[PDB]
C-alpha cells in the first residue's frame, strides 16, 4: 500500500494540519431526538481532555516512523564501523537519469 | 502404425531426427500428423525387412515430410544436404542467381 | 475427538458445544480490496484467542495466507476459513466462521466461493484509500447474493500517522467513506432497509496494524467501565452524526454551541485516539507514563523499551482489549444460520423454498436430512488428496458415513452425475491447524474427506437411500469472466499424464479456472489475469505436477457477433433431405444482451411477463415478444432464438415437436460459432420458415441438431460478422504528478482514460481506463516501472467491444510475426485463433450452405 | 520468438539500453515535492525538480497559507544569504575580514 505520509516543512504549523497536498474533501443519519432525557454524569469527560492534541516533538516522531531503518528504531545494538555501508542504499536505488556511461556500469 | 505402436502422449516427436544445419524455418516442422506419417513410413519400411538379414535404425535414418504444413523437402545424398522448396509454396519473392541454388524446372513445359 | 491442539483461551469442548446451537453461529466473509487489512484483522483475532501465538515486532504475522506463494507475493490468493469463539460486549461467547477472502480482483472468484457458504459480509475499507474498485465490485456481488453487509473502516491510524489530518477532517473522511458505501449499496439494491451507518452499529473502525478495533457501542462501554454511571447504548447512539455536546448542560444537541466545539465523535472518540497515538509516537520518554496512568494502562519497563510500532500495538491492545465491537457488529446485523437459512435456500437451492426439502432446510435443524454444500477444494500439503470444504445446511455429517455426492450436472431426470462415497474424516478448519471432530451439525463449515473424487468445482452432499427429490445447489455465479487464455504443454511428452493430473488438481483448486483441450490437442487454461495465471502455473509446476511445463504467450478469448442483418434468408435441410429450416440473423438492441446476462430477463419466467417486458422495454411486437424460444447458448445466454413462422405456413404443434432439437442446435452453435470457434454474442436469430417431417423417426436426434447448427452458422456468416475483444476496466491509484505519465502508458496500449478524479482526503488520484485485454499483458508492469513504482493498477473484465477490423477480409496480408495495424486487427485475430484451435486456414461464407 | 589487468569496466557491459520510451525516459520520483535523492546537492534538486507541486500549492493554498509560506521562505533565504555572505571567497574576504582560514584558502586556492 502506498504510504501517503505528508512530510512537514514548516515547524510552526500544527502537527495535525490539513496540508495542501491532501486533496480537499467535498463535504456533502438516523440521529436520536434532541428532546430526549439523555444526561451525562459530571464524572464523565473525554479520556484525555487535559492532554494536548499535539506537542512540539510530535511531528518529529511521526517523521521518525517513516525514517530509514537505522532511524526507525529507538533502541538497538552497536555495530562495527566496517559493518555500516554508508552508500549501500545509494546504488541499491535506480541510477539517476542523466549520468555518463561509466557511472551507470 | 498407431494400432501397432500406440502413442497416447504424442511422444513421437521427442526423438525425431531433423537437419539442424538449416535454419528453423528451413528445417522440417514437427507437426503431429507429419511426425506420425514419418514414423509410420519408417515403421512400414522396417517391417518389410527381416531383422536378421539387415536392420534399419531410426537414429541413423532420416524421414522428411512435405505437405500443406511443411514446405521444405530435405534429404542428404552423397554428402549433399539438399532442400527442395517449390516455387508455388512459400516463396513469394523474386529470385536472383545464387551459386548454391539449383533451379529445377518441369521438362515438358520448361517452367521453373 | 482427542488430539494435540494449540493453547487457546477457550476450550475445544466449548467450541464443539457452540456448534450444536445454531443461534450462536455467525458465518462471516471478510472481503474487501487488496491489502486493506483483512488478513491482519484475522491475525489480530487469532492472537486474541490464542495466547501462545504472537505477532513479530518487525514482520506482520499472517495466520491465514498459509501458502508459500501467498507468503512470497504478500497477496492473498485463496480463501482461508477460520472457526473461533469470540466474546461479545456483554461477555457472551459466539461461534464465528470467518472466510478470509483475497483482496485482489483477479481472485474475485475465490470471494464468490466464500459468499455461497456465508450469511454475512464484512467489507474492509482503507481509511486512507477509501472505496476502491474491488470494494464496489464486492458490494454489488454481496447485495446481489442476498447477504447482510457490514463495514470495517480499517487503517484509521493512516489518518493520524500518515495523512496527519485534523480530527474533524478525519471525521469528514470517515463520513464521506460511509456515505459513498451507502450510495453504492442503494444503487445496487432497490431496497433501502439496509442503510449502513455507525449509529446502527453496522460500521466498525479498526487499525489491524495496531489492534485498534472499536465500534460506538464498544467504546461507549469503555467509557462505562471507566465511569460506571453512564449507560453505553444511549451514549453510543449520541456519539456519531454531527451531534454536539454541551458540558454546561451535559447534554447532546444538534445545534453547535460556541460555534467552535467539535462533534461528539471528534470530542469523545477521535480526539482521545489522536492524543494516545501522538503521546506514544511523539512524547514517549517524556510524557507517556502520565497518559498511561490516566488511561489505567500499566506497562513494564521491558514493555516501555519497545520500538514505537510495537509500543502502539501493546498500548492499544491494553486499552481497547478484545475486538468486541466486531463481534457486536456481526451478531446484531449478520443473521445466524437459523435466521439466515431461508434467503440462502431461496437464492441458491435449485428446487426453491416451496419444495418440501427446501422447507426442511429452512429450519437448519441438526436432526434432519443431510444437505451439506461444499464450494471449496483444499489440497493437502503433499498435494495428492483434496478436502471438500463447505457448510452443512441440514442434517448432520458424520465421519465414516456413506454419502451421495451430486455434481453440477445432477438432475432428477438424469442422476448419473452422482456418486456414493464414504466420508473419511471431518475437520473444523482453523487456519494453520485443523480440529478433527466426529460430527458437524447443520449450520457449520466442514472439511469433508473422501468426497473429492466425483466433484470438480461444486458439490451437493446428501445422504443415500433418502432425499429422492433432492436437487443440487446452483453453481457459483462469478463476479467476472475468465478471459486470458494460455496453452500449456509438457517439456517432455513422456511425462504428459502427470501434467494432466496436475490440470485436474488446479481445476479443483481454482473455482473459476477452465481447463480443456482444443481440436488441435492443445491444453487450454483460462484465467482472469496475469497474476491469477502466474499463481495457477506455480501451483501446476510445484504443488501438483513436479514436471517442467512450457507455457505459450497469453492470448484472450474473443467473441463473435453481427452488425447488420443477413443478406438473404439462409436455409438448411437435414441429411434426410427433409426438415428444411430457414433462418436469418440480426444484431440485438443496445443493452439487451446486458439485460440477459445480468438476470434482468429469465427464460424461466412465464410467457406473459416475458412478453410484456420485451414489449415495453424494447418495443417488440406482441408476436415477436411471445415467440422467443431460448436465451443464447447457456441459461441467460446473450443470444436470442425466435421463430417468425406464421401459423398459416407452419404448424406450431409440429414445430414444437422439434423445438427441443432446434433449441439444442441453437445453443450449441452459439457456444461454438463459425468464425474462430468462439462464443456468439449479441445476435438475434429469427426462424423464418420450418418444414417438419410428420413421422417421428425421420426427425429429431442427430438429424435436426446439426442442421440447426449449420443454418445458425450460415445466418451468422451472411450477416456481416465481427469480433469482440474483451475490454478490461483499470483503476490506477497514482500520485498527482504521475497521472499524466499514466496517460502515456495507456497511449501505447489503446487505452482510453475515462476519468482522473482525485481521492478526497488523500494526496492520490484514481485514473480509470478501459484497456483491451489483449493489450493488457505487461501493462501493470509497464505502468509500475515507468512511474518508479508509485502508480499501481488493477484490471478486471468490463465488457466486449467490436475489434476495428473486418474478420472476413481475404485481401489483408499478415506477416507471421508483426504487430498488425488497427484497421485489420480482427483479420489477424480470426485466422491466428483459427490456427490455434486447429480449424482450417480460412472460413468461407458458403461453407455451411447447401448450394455448394 | 526466433592476460590483462583491466582496472575499469568496459562500456559494452552496460545495461539499460532500451528501445521503449517508457523505459528510457523514466519518470523520476517527486516525493510530494519535499523528498530528495540522497547525496545530490539540495539546491540543485530544488532547481531541477518538476515544479508541479509548487503549482499545486500556489493554486490550493489560501491567502493566509501563502503569507505563512512567504514568511518562512523569507527567513530561510535570509539565513542562506547570511551563510553565503559569511562564506566570502578567500580573496573576496575583506582585507580585515581575512582570518587564518581565509588566508589559508587564499594561499591554497591561488596558483602561487
Amino acid at each position: 500500500p502506498n504510504v501517503v505520509f505528508i512530510k512537514t516543512e514548516d515547524p510552526d504549523l500544527p502537527a495535525f494540519y490539513f496540508d495542501p497536498l491532501i486533496n480537499p474533501i467535498s463535504h456533502r443519519e438516523p440521529l436520536p431526538d434532541d428532546d430526549e432525557e439523555f444526561e451525562l454524569p459530571e464524572f464523565v469527560e473525554p479520556f484525555l481532555k487535559d492532554t494536548p492534541l499535539y506537542t512540539d516533538n510530535t511531528a518529529n516522531g511521526i517523521a521518525l516512523l517513516w525514517a530509514p531503518r537505522p532511524f526507525n528504531l529507538r533502541s538497538g545494538r552497536t555495530r562495527r564501523a566496517l559493518d555500516i555501508p554508508l552508500v549501500k542504499n545509494w546504488y541499491r536505488e535506480h541510477c539517476p537519469a542523466g549520468q555518463p556511461v561509466k557511472v551507470r556500469v | 502404425y498407431l494400432t501397432e505402436h500406440p502413442d497416447p502422449n504424442n511422444e513421437n516427436i521427442v526423438g525425431y531426427n531433423n537437419k539442424k544445419c538449416w535454419p528453423r524455418d528451413a528445417r522440417m516442422r514437427l507437426m503431429k500428423h507429419d511426425v506420425n506419417l514419418g514414423r509410420a513410413v519408417f515403421w512400414d519400411i522396417k517391417n518389410r525387412l527381416p531383422r536378421s538379414v539387415t536392420t534399419v535404425q531410426w537414429e541413423n535414418s532420416f524421414v522428411s515430410v512435405y505437405s500443406k504444413d511443411n514446405p521444405n523437402l530435405l534429404f542428404n545424398m552423397c554428402g549433399f544436404e539438399c532442400r527442395i522448396l517449390p516455387k508455388c509454396r512459400t516463396s513469394y519473392e523474386e529470385f536472383t542467381h545464387k551459386d548454391g541454388v539449383w533451379n529445377l524446372q518441369n521438362e515438358v513445359t520448361k517452367e521453373r | 475427538m482427542e488430539q494435540t491442539l494449540p493453547v487457546t483461551v477457550y476450550e475445544m469442548d466449548f467450541l464443539a458445544d457452540l456448534m450444536d446451537n445454531s443461534e450462536l453461529i455467525r458465518n462471516v466473509t471478510l472481503c474487501g480490496h487488496l491489502h486493506h487489512g483483512k488478513t491482519c484483522f484475522v491475525d489480530c483475532l487469532i492472537e486474541q484467542t490464542h495466547p501462545e501465538i504472537r505477532k513479530r515486532y518487525d514482520q506482520d504475522l499472517c495466520y491465514t495466507d498459509i501458502l508459500f506463494t501467498e507468503q512470497e507475493r504478500g497477496v492473498g490468493i485463496k480463501s482461508t476459513p477460520v472457526t473461533v469463539v469470540l466474546p461479545d460486549t456483554k461477555g457472551k461467547s459466539y461461534l464465528f466462521n470467518i472466510m478470509d477472502t483475497p483482496g485482489h480482483v483477479n481472485f474475485s472468484d475465490e470471494v464468490t466461493a466464500g459468499l455461497r457458504i456465508s450469511d454475512g459480509v464484512v467489507l474492509f475499507i482503507d481509511a486512507a484509500e477509501g472505496v476502491m474498485l474491488n470494494t464496489e465490485r464486492l458490494i454489488k456481488h454481496a447485495v446481489q447474493e442476498r447477504l447482510a453487509v457490514t463495514v470495517c473502516i480499517n487503517k484509521i491510524d493512516r489518518l493520524i500517522l500518515e495523512l496527519k489530518l485534523p480530527p474533524t477532517d478525519a471525521y469528514y473522511k470517515l463520513r464521506h467513506i460511509v456515505d459513498e458505501v451507502n450510495g453504492l449499496i442503494s444503487m445496487y439494491s432497490t431496497d433501502e432497509n439496509l442503510i449502513l451507518s455507525p449509529l446502527l452499529g453496522n460500521v466498525c473502525f479498526s487499525s489491524s496494524q495496531y489492534s485498534i478495533c472499536f465500534t460506538l457501542g464498544s467504546f461507549a462501554k469503555i467509557y462505562a467501565d471507566t465511569f460506571g454511571d453512564i449507560n453505553y447504548q444511549e451514549f453510543a447512539k449520541r456519539l456519531w452524526g454531527d451531534i454536539y455536546f454541551n458540558p454546561k448542560t451535559r447534554k447532546f444537541t444538534k445545534k453547535a454551541p460556541t460555534s467552535s466545539s467539535q462533534r461528539s465523535f471528534v470530542e469523545f472518540i477521535l480526539e482521545p485516539l489522536y492524543k494516545i497515538l501522538a503521546q506514544v509516537v511523539g512524547d514517549v520518554d517524556t510524557s507517556l507514563p502520565r497518559t498511561l496512568d490516566e488511561l489505567g494502562i500499566h506497562l513494564t519497563k521491558e514493555e516501555l523499551k519497545l520500538n514505537i510500532r510495537p509500543l502502539l500495538r501493546l498500548v492499544c491492545k491494553k486499552f481497547f482489549g478484545e475486538f468486541t465491537g466486531f463481534v457486536d457488529m456481526c451478531v446484531q446485523h449478520i443473521p445466524s444460520p437459523k435466521v439466515g437459512a431461508k434467503p440462502k435456500i431461496e437464492h441458491t437451492y435449485t428446487g426453491g423454498v416451496d419444495s418440501d426439502l427446501g422447507e426442511a432446510m429452512s429450519d437448519c435443524d441438526p436432526d434432519g436430512p443431510l444437505m451439506c454444500h461444499t464450494t471449496k477444494m483444499y489440497s493437502t500439503d503433499d498435494g495428492v488428496q483434496f478436502h471438500a470444504f463447505g457448510r452443512v445446511l441440514s442434517g448432520t455429517i458424520h465421519a465414516g458415513q456413506p454419502v451421495k455426492v451430486l455434481g453440477e450436472n445432477y438432475t432428477l431426470e438424469d442422476e448419473e452425475d452422482s456418486q456414493i462415497c464414504t466420508v473419511g474424516r471431518l475437520w473444523i478448519s482453523v487456519a494453520r491447524y485443523h480440529i478433527e471432530v466426529n460430527r458437524v451439525p447443520a449450520g457449520n463449515w466442514v472439511l469433508i474427506e473422501g468426497v473429492d473424487q466425483p466433484i470438480v468445482k461444486t458439490a451437493t452432499i446428501t445422504e443415500p437411500r433418502g432425499n429422492e427429490e433432492a436437487q443440487i445447489f446452483r453453481p457459483l455465479k462469478f463476479n467476472t469472466t475468465s478471459v486470458i487464455k494460455i496453452a500449456v504443454e509438457p517439456v517432455n511428452p513422456s511425462e504428459l499424464p502427470k501434467m494432466l493430473d496436475g490440470l485436474r488438481k488446479v481445476n479443483k483448486s481454482y473455482p473459476s479456472l477452465t481447463t480443456k483441450v482444443e481440436e488441435s490437442g492443445e491444453h487450454v487454461i483460462l484465467g482472469t489475469g496475469e497474476l491469477y495465471l502466474d499463481c495457477v502455473m506455480h501451483d501446476l509446476r510445484k504443488m501438483y505436477s513436479e514436471i517442467d511445463i512450457k507455457v505459450a504467450d497469453p492470448v484472450v478469448t474473443f467473441c463473435e457477433t453481427v452488425v447488420e442483418t443477413s443478406s438473404l434468408k439462409c436455409f438448411a435441410e437435414t441429411p434426410n433431405k427433409k426438415n428444411k429450416i430457414t433462418m436469418i440473423a440480426e444484431p440485438l438492441e443496445k443493452g439487451l444482451a446486458e439485460d440477459i446476462e445480468n438476470e434482468v430477463v429469465q427464460i424461466t419466467w412465464n410467457r406473459k411477463k416475458l412478453g410484456e417486458f420485451f414489449q415495453t422495454k424494447y418495443d417488440w411486437d406482441l408476436l415477436a415478444a411471445r415467440s422467443i424460444w431460448a436465451f443464447g447458448p447457456d441459461a441467460t445466454g446473450p443470444n436470442i432464438l425466435v421463430d417468425d413462422t406464421l401459423p398459416s405456413e407452419v404448424d406450431k404443434a409440429l414445430l414444437g415437436s422439434v423445438k427441443d432439437s432446434i433449441v439444442q442446435g441453437f445453443q450449441w452453435g452459439t457456444r461454438e460459432g463459425p468464425l474462430c470457434d468462439e462464443l456468439i454474442r449479441n445476435v438475434k436469430f429469427k426462424i423464418l420458415d420450418a418444414v417438419v417431417a410428420q413421422e417421428p423417426l425421420h426427425r429429431g436426434g442427430g438429424q435436426i441438431i446439426p442442421t440447426a447448427r449449420r443454418v445458425v452458422y450460415s445466418a451468422f456468416l451472411m450477416a456481416t460478422p465481427r469480433l469482440m475483444e474483451p475490454y478490461y476496466f483499470v483503476e490506477v491509484q497514482a500520485p498527482a504528478d504521475c497521472v499524466s505519465a499514466v496517460y502515456t502508458v495507456l497511449a501505447r496500449r489503446r487505452g482510453h482514460v475515462t476519468q482522473d478524479a482525485p481521492i478526497p482526503g488523500s494526496p492520490l488520484y484514481t485514473i480509470k481506463a478501459f484497456i483491451p485485454a489483449i493489450d493488457s499483458f505487461g501493462f501493470e508492469t509497464d505502468l509500475r516501472t515507468h512511474t518508479q513504482g508509485q502508480a499501481f493498477s488493477l484490471s478486471v473484465f468490463h465488457h466486449w467491444q467490436i475489434v476495428p477490423g473486418d474478420p472476413l477480409d481475404k485481401s489483408i496480408v499478415i506477416r507471421p510475426l508483426e504487430p498488425q495495424p488497427a484497421p485489420h486487427l480482427a483479420r489477424e485475430f480470426m485466422i491466428k485463433t483459427r490456427r490455434r484451435k486447429g480449424l482450417s486456414e480460412d472460413v468461407s461464407i458458403s461453407k455451411f450452405f447447401d448450394d455448394p | 520468438y526466433l592476460r590483462k589487468f583491466v582496472f575499469e569496466w568496459d562500456a559494452s557491459e552496460d545495461t539499460s539500453i532500451d528501445y521503449n520510451p517508457l523505459y528510457k525516459e523514466r519518470h523520476q520520483v517527486q516525493l510530494l515535492g519535499r523528498g530528495f535523492i540522497a547525496g545530490i546537492d539540495l539546491k540543485q534538486q530544488k532547481r531541477e525538480q518538476s515544479r508541479f507541486y509548487g503549482d499545486l500549492m500556489e493554486k490550493r493554498r489560501t491567502l493566509e497559507e501563502k503569507e505563512q509560506e512567504e514568511a518562512r521562505l523569507r527567513k530561510l533565504r535570509k539565513k542562506e544569504a547570511k551563510q553565503r555572505w559569511d562564506d566570502r571567497h578567500w580573496s573576496q574576504k575583506k582585507l580585515d575580514e581575512m582570518t587564518d582560514r581565509d588566508w589559508r584558502i587564499f594561499r591554497e586556492d591561488y596558483s602561487i
